């Protein structure tokens, strides 16, 4: 009670809790004690302070709803660092990609705020009413400019005043750790989106060559297997931790009656979800395979357009040379030579794609077998729930 | 951002898209001529993904409607939902067409109105600087939707190469062949364009419509006024991750990417159970999610005429199970727990399978926030039975000397009939080869 009574003095209120009747009671008690009840009332003194502890707590729960919206910001942070609603982040990550392919410079910060402010306007027509956009900024690291640029960008929930009593230094320092794996989970989801559209854009224009018919067909089968296995893994591991933790905190903050039980409900919340996402001291057997599948989908991606662009540009020279055959009649042996050179270059690129596919499906076969054994070695926590889900995905 | 342009075309494609836009106003809480409810922004968090973005809070539909027959559009302007449509985006008053009933009519009319057909439909393309793609809301029945729809599947493949193409096309009826007889010819000509000149389709059978239209709907005389009720709900059901705020596969290139195994194998089986209004009086007792997906894989809600004894040698590869509205998500992993024990889906022996389940909150409305809804997007390899049904009705007609002299007078000089036959058998052979 004595810790909560001091927290309602610096809340821009000097009001004794919810009434001026908390003065009345003290005066009554002091006269009663003065003439009556000389022996201490240790059985009854603990009763009406508990009938004081309950009223000072809910009034302190009432001053947030009028001025600051404390636990409304508990829900609002889940939409950005925990990525609850995807349309805020997908219309972000669409515009955010043409800046992340290039390495970061000293002129990297001034434009992302313009990219942020045009992304929050394109998805909203009523979100200008709350105070969320002023308490949410972009956080970058001190990494040297010789990187890939993708790992620098991250959003942070800012605090200034009475939002910073419930949010200490220890909370958002863990929220960047849970952001970087979840940003990389959506990074893999959108670069696989680009190569799936790369499957369907290139196959429509190379129609006319019978050799490249069966070339892309079996390669689309071996690409679809890395698509369907990543999808039923990555969609299910982050929706489940979303499920057991949204329904853990949000339903108990309005059933308990304290401000110190809000944080006591909160300080157990924000370290359960990151322990199921990425970070434990025993979870070194978790993030070693999820980074081994992370660079494998990069290696599968850059090799595709290294062999698609060979398979697609060399066809473009064949079709313009067909146009020169009708113009020479309206206006020979060397023309047949260069045709035989193109076919030899068509013949070169297909085993080069076959060799650069049969060695990467051997890597994926080695990843999918090592992904099982490393996730079955931890020290008797809720891994029986985690060892449950990955056997269900590969077989069913 | 994620703007899709719907290409409503044909005699049947215009009517199934007319109530598709009429369904969208009842769930967005908006009127076609005004905004009388405040439920449009607090309840629905995203509205500018199929509509055009607002200038006066008037969400214009991003729709174009061309047809040779003026009868389908003259039953539109007297309805009070046509003022939401614009008389300058597609046509003004008194628009017409051909005479006209031929596949070669609309196939030859595409290059004589070539200047005007690529002028006003491209004005909506540069409205958003990141276009999603094109959906051809056309028909296969008749020569109106099949004749002109095969032309735009070719010229939009190279002029817009980086855009998603995927159609909700309806299959024609094969009960008798008296009123129409040109049905095997115009269907297979468009079906070739749906596999190599198009990425994905969504099949909608006509003989499976009256299987459902007399199942629970209890009609005696089958009319055309019931064909828009099963179709318009599952169209808006397919964009619940896209219209309403979802997280995963919230784009149209999200859903189709996780189901297609390979090109020319894209024919997706559709299922949708809840269509009865007297179920409403017993959904007050917490009807759960544990019983709604046990009947999706059970062949009862399917809209595809397929064999019943041909499912033992065929295998599911991708199955989608979309729950909407009230889900009670603490037991949605419990519903997926019971899938492996029955093995109602035959799994491919060469690779893994996937049962993907997703959810999104529905409209703030009383028939929507109370009753559970299940949308199925299956992919089973028994779909060659329809391709065996259409091909056996195709080669039998060419031996009867039917429409070989009556069809090659206009713009057909060589026999392109076996060009459609081998490519259809290429689809039918690669389906059975796909499970090694």
């Amino acid at each position: 009670i004595g810790k909560s009574i001091n927290f309602l003095h610096q809340v821009c209120h000097d009001q004794t809790p919810a009434s001026k009747a908390m003065a009345v009671g003290k005066s009554a008690e002091s006269p009663k004690d003065a003439a009556e009840l000389f022996t201490d009332l240790e059985n009854a003194f603990q009763t009406k302070i508990d009938a004081a502890y309950f009223d000072t707590s809910k009034y302190l729960l009432d001053v947030l709803n009028k001025n600051y919206n404390l636990l409304e910001h508990m829900q609002a942070m889940r939409r950005y660092l925990l990525l609850g609603q995807g349309d805020f982040i997908r219309h972000l990550m669409d515009l955010l990609k043409p800046e992340l392919v290039r390495p970061a410079t000293t002129l990297y910060q001034h434009n992302l705020t313009g990219i942020l402010e045009t992304a929050v306007r394109a998805t909203n027509a009523q979100f200008d009413n709350p105070e969320i956009l002023k308490r949410l900024d972009v956080r970058l690291l001190e990494v040297s400019p010789g990187d890939t640029g993708w790992d620098v960008f991250s959003l942070d929930y800012h605090v200034d005043g009475p939002i910073a009593t419930v949010f200490t230094r220890e909370c958002m320092s863990h929220y960047l750790r849970v952001f970087n794996f979840l940003w990389r989970a959506k990074r893999m989801e959108y670069i696989l989106t680009d190569i799936w559209k790369g499957h369907m854009c290139n196959a429509k224009l190379l129609k006319g060559m019978p050799e490249l018919s069966g070339v892309l067909h079996q390669c689309h089968i071996l690409a679809s297997e890395m698509v369907h296995f990543i999808h039923q893994m990555q969609y299910y591991i982050t929706f489940e931790v979303l499920e057991c933790s949204w329904d853990e905190l949000w339903n108990k903050v309005l059933k308990a009656q304290d401000l110190d039980h809000i944080i006591a409900a909160h300080d157990v919340f924000l370290d359960t979800i990151i322990s199921r996402c990425l970070l434990d001291s025993e979870s070194r057997a978790l993030l070693n395979q999820l980074r081994a599948v992370f660079d494998q989908i990069i290696e599968f991606q850059n090799a595709q357009d290294a062999l698609y662009r060979a398979a697609l540009e060399e066809l473009q020279q064949r079709l313009q040379f067909e146009e020169r055959k009708k113009e020479r009649e309206s206006e020979t042996a060397a023309e047949e030579d260069v045709e035989n050179k193109r076919i030899q270059e068509f013949q070169e690129s297909i085993p080069k794609m076959r060799s650069q596919l049969r060695i990467l499906t051997h890597f994926y076969q080695g990843i999918v077998q090592q992904f099982l054994v490393l996730l079955t070695t931890s020290t008797d926590e809720s891994l029986r729930f985690l060892s449950f889900r990955l056997d269900f995905n590969e077989h069913y | 951002p994620r703007e899709i342009i719907t290409l409503q075309l044909g005699q049947c494609g215009n009517q199934i898209g007319f109530e598709f836009w009429k369904q969208l106003c009842a769930e967005h809480g908006i009127s076609p001529e005004g905004i009388v409810e405040e439920f449009a922004t607090e309840g629905t968090d995203r509205k500018d993904v199929f509509f055009y973005q607002a200038d006066d809070e008037h969400y214009i539909p991003r729709a174009v409607l061309l047809d040779l027959e003026p009868r389908v559009i003259h039953s539109i302007l007297n309805s009070p939902y046509a003022n939401l449509y614009n008389p300058e985006n597609i046509y003004l008053s008194e628009h017409g067409g051909g005479a006209g009933n031929n596949w070669a009519s609309g196939f030859s009319q595409g290059e004589k109105i070539h200047e005007d057909i690529f002028d006003i439909i491209d004005r909506e393309a540069d409205g958003s600087d990141s276009l999603e793609g094109f959906v051809l809301c056309h028909s296969i029945a008749g020569g109106t939707g099949s004749g002109l729809g095969s032309y735009l599947l070719e010229r939009l493949n190279d002029r817009y190469p980086k855009k998603l193409v995927q159609t909700y096309s309806v299959f024609p009826n094969q009960d008798e062949m008296s009123h129409v007889v040109v049905q095997p010819y115009n269907s297979l000509l468009t079906l070739k364009r749906l596999t190599q000149n198009a990425d994905c389709v969504v099949v909608l059978d006509n003989t499976a419509l009256n299987r459902i239209a007399t199942d629970r709907l209890h009609i005696q005389n089958p009319s055309f006024s019931q064909i828009n009720q099963l179709v318009s709900t599952i169209m808006s059901a397919s964009t619940t991750t896209l219209r309403y705020p979802g997280y995963m596969n919230n784009d149209l290139i999200g859903l189709i990417a996780s189901l297609i195994p390979t090109p020319r194998l894209h024919f997706l089986m559709t299922g949708y159970t809840p269509l009865t209004t007297d179920q409403s009086v017993a959904s007050v007792r917490k009807t759960t999610v544990l019983d709604v997906m046990r009947r999706l894989l059970q062949p009862k809600n399917v809209m595809v005429s397929t064999g019943r004894d041909r499912q033992t040698n065929h295998c599911y590869i991708a199955i989608l199970n979309i729950i909407q509205g009230e889900v009670d998500p603490t037991q949605v992993h419990k519903s997926l727990q019971r899938i492996r024990e029955r093995k109602l889906a035959n799994f491919i022996p060469w690779g893994p399978a996937s049962i993907q389940v997703a959810l999104s909150r529905k409209s703030p409305y009383l028939p929507s926030a109370h009753r559970v809804s299940g949308l199925m997007m299956a992919n089973h390899t028994n779909i060659s039975s329809l391709f065996e049904r259409t091909c056996r009705q195709y080669d039998k007609l060419r031996k009867r000397e039917a429409f070989l002299e009556q069809f090659r007078k206009e713009d057909i000089f060589k026999d392109n009939f076996d060009e459609l036959d081998n490519s259809r058998e290429i689809v039918q052979q690669l389906i059975d080869e796909y499970h090694a």
